[PDB]
């Protein structure tokens, strides 16, 4: 018998989109499958899970002590859980939040955890990637407890309707107080979130200036796609580091990639080289992109991309 | 304030791997080998500290083989005062993992009474992203993962951390634990003159054992394989055939 305990991530009352496909990783283990909700508002998100397909019980911790979801707080606050409920497994979506969380509450448990899995094979073994994608490790654990964080674009979300999880309130816990949230500084726009995005456009070095960056929003935006940006894009400074792609910044993995004026080095590779069609736009034949490219086309940006844009205004 | 810095050798980022054909892990004899990129940020920041004159000492430390002992050079170098191997034989370093390190790093962080510990947020061959998150957690201090920005404030570290919808900024009570974005700095070269500095650098070899951590493990790499092959397609000569193309297979 498993029992899985998923660490719900939330943000400004709403659920993240991975938490979803972290629910559907964890129905591959065949057990109960319970999600904790934390933070200072956990009415809405709650409410929400209960409908979420898969989840047998969400329990509530609703406080002023979780705001900003710091992990010197969550963590007791998971260790109070796993202590009343005997969880086998306890995992999170290997985003920011999940990264951030999970490696110190396996430390808390001393375990040793398990990052980024992209499949689950039975209860103790599983997959994940090394060397920036270019090699599948294949790890058996005997831990007590294992925590694991999942790839979320390598599991299919669960549905938000069907669900009738119970729902009860959780173990409050003392303040730790040695860490406190001060600000954040988001990016905000139209697009759709990078991770989740069906179609991505991307843009390298090759766009030379971030007022030249506003070809892919024009272009993006005929597609309904996020965009997102190489290393050299960022440092540049063209956009901002949060839309970064690779095995540093986010790994996505669209319906359909459109990497503009990037080389295609492994590290960029690292993060979207599972996307079902990747299209390569640049000028240079010898691009390693173009060895993972489905349609390529060998041409100047500033005319294919104004271009592109043109044609998709019409059909 | 004193730091110690937790500096990881790996296969160099440029380099093809090759996986073994027993599966039991990449190719290593042989291949280039260098600092972890996120390691040398690490210490660049440890560096910029005493420059600031805020931190005193800078301890460099890495676990594993002898070939550690030059990526310490490195580190020292880059202007780490000292170090620390916590030396590890090649077998037994193939099994090494965030959860030990952590542990080195938890009991030498309270054995050379350090205020900060910094790491880099994850090495590029394992990818774990979790050494610096359970150094923390058995030290029960504060973590500031994925930092941009760090700022000492008295007895109190501001961190700008990289999250999936932008930046956040928090306020850690110190001795803390920190963990460095690629947005961080940029590290500096390492001049000859420095490098020859250096050699005169003193290096402390320690066993686990000694720091009274156990490397028994409970996980274990059933294989390591090549990932699925994907090579060249197609190439289209106009834009509006490349538009025709994704339309008729329904991806646009
Ligand atoms: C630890 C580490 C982690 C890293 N993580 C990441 C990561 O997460 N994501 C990432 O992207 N990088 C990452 N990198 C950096 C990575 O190694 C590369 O340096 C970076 O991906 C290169 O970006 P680029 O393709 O835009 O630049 P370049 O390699 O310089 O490529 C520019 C491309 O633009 C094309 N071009 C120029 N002009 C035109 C034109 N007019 N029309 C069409 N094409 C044109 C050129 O042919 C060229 O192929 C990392 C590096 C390190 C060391
Ligand atoms: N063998 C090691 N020796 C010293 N530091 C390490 C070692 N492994 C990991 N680290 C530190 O932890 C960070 C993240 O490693 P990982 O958790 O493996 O991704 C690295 O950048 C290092 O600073």
């Amino acid at each position: 018998f498993q029992s899985t305990l998923v660490i719900a991530e939330h943000a400004n009352d709403s659920l993240a989109p991975i938490t979803l496909n972290t629910i559907t990783a964890a129905t591959r283990l065949g057990g109960e499958v319970s999600c904790l909700v934390a933070g200072t508002k956990c009415d809405k998100v709650a409410q929400d899970l209960c409908k979420v397909a898969g989840i047998a019980k969400v329990l509530v911790a609703q406080h002023d002590v979780y705001k900003g979801l710091l992990p010197e707080e969550l963590t007791p606050l998971i260790l109070a859980t796993q202590k009343q409920f005997n969880y086998t497994h306890i995992c999170a979506g290997a985003s920011a939040f999940g990264k951030n969380l999970l490696p110190r509450v396996a430390a808390k448990l001393e375990v040793a955890p398990i990052s980024d899995i992209i499949a689950i094979k039975s209860p103790d073994t599983f997959v994940r990637t090394i060397y920036a994608g270019n090699a599948l490790c294949t790890v058996k654990c005997d831990e007590k407890v294992k925590v694991f964080s999942v790839r979320g674009t390598s599991f299919d979300a669960a549905a938000t309707s069907g669900g009738s999880a119970s729902s009860e309130k959780a173990s409050s816990t003392s303040p730790v107080e040695i860490s406190e949230w001060l600000d954040q500084k988001l990016t905000k726009s139209d697009r759709p979130e990078l991770t989740g995005a069906k179609v991505v456009v991307s843009g390298g070095r090759g766009l030379k200036s971030g007022e030249n960056f506003k070809l892919l929003y024009d272009l993006a935006d005929q597609l309904h796609a996020a965009v997102g940006a190489s290393r050299a894009a960022v440092d540049a400074g063209f956009v901002p580091n949060d839309m970064q792609v690779g095995q540093t910044g986010k790994i996505v993995a669209p319906e359909l990639y459109i990497a503009v004026g990037i080389s295609g080095a492994i590290q960029h590779l690292a993060g979207m080289k599972d996307s079902k069609t990747i299209v390569a736009i640049n000028k240079d034949p010898e691009a390693p992109i173009f060895q993972v490219a489905d349609y390529g086309i060998v041409a100047d940006l500033f005319k294919v991309v104004p271009e592109m844009t043109e044609i998709l205004k019409k059909k | 304030l004193r730091v110690l810095v937790a500096v990881k050798r790996v296969i160099d980022y440029a380099v093809k791997i090759r996986v073994k054909p027993d599966r039991t892990g990449v190719v290593t004899d042989g291949v280039k080998h260098s600092m972890n990129p996120f390691c040398e940020i690490a210490v660049e920041e440890a560096v910029r500290l005493k420059e600031k004159k805020l931190v005193k000492e800078v301890i460099a430390v890495s676990c594993g083989p002898a070939q550690c002992q030059e990526t310490i050079r490195t580190a020292l170098a880059m202007g780490a005062d000292r170090g620390i191997h916590v030396e590890v034989p090649p077998a037994e370093a193939e099994r090494l993992g965030p959860l030990q390190v952590a542990r080195v790093l938890a009991k030498l962080a309270e054995k050379e009474k350090v205020d900060l510990v910094l790491l880099g947020k994850q090495a590029i061959d394992d990818d774990c992203n979790q050494t610096g998150q359970m150094t923390a957690g058995f030290l029960d201090w504060p973590q500031g993962t994925f930092a941009s920005q760090v700022t000492l404030e008295g007895d109190k570290l501001k961190v700008e951390r990289a999250i999936d919808g932008g930046l956040e900024t928090l306020r850690l009570k110190l001795p803390a634990v920190v963990t460095a974005d690629l947005r961080l700095n940029e590290p500096r070269y390492a001049t000859l003159p420095n490098i020859m500095k250096a050699k005169k650098k003193k290096i402390e070899v320690i066993k686990p054992g000694d720091l009274g951590v156990d490397l028994t493990s409970k996980l274990s790499v059933i294989s390591v394989e090549d990932p699925p092959q994907r090579t060249a397609g197609v190439k289209v000569e106009t834009t509006e055939d490349l538009v025709a193309k994704l339309k008729e297979i329904g991806r646009i």
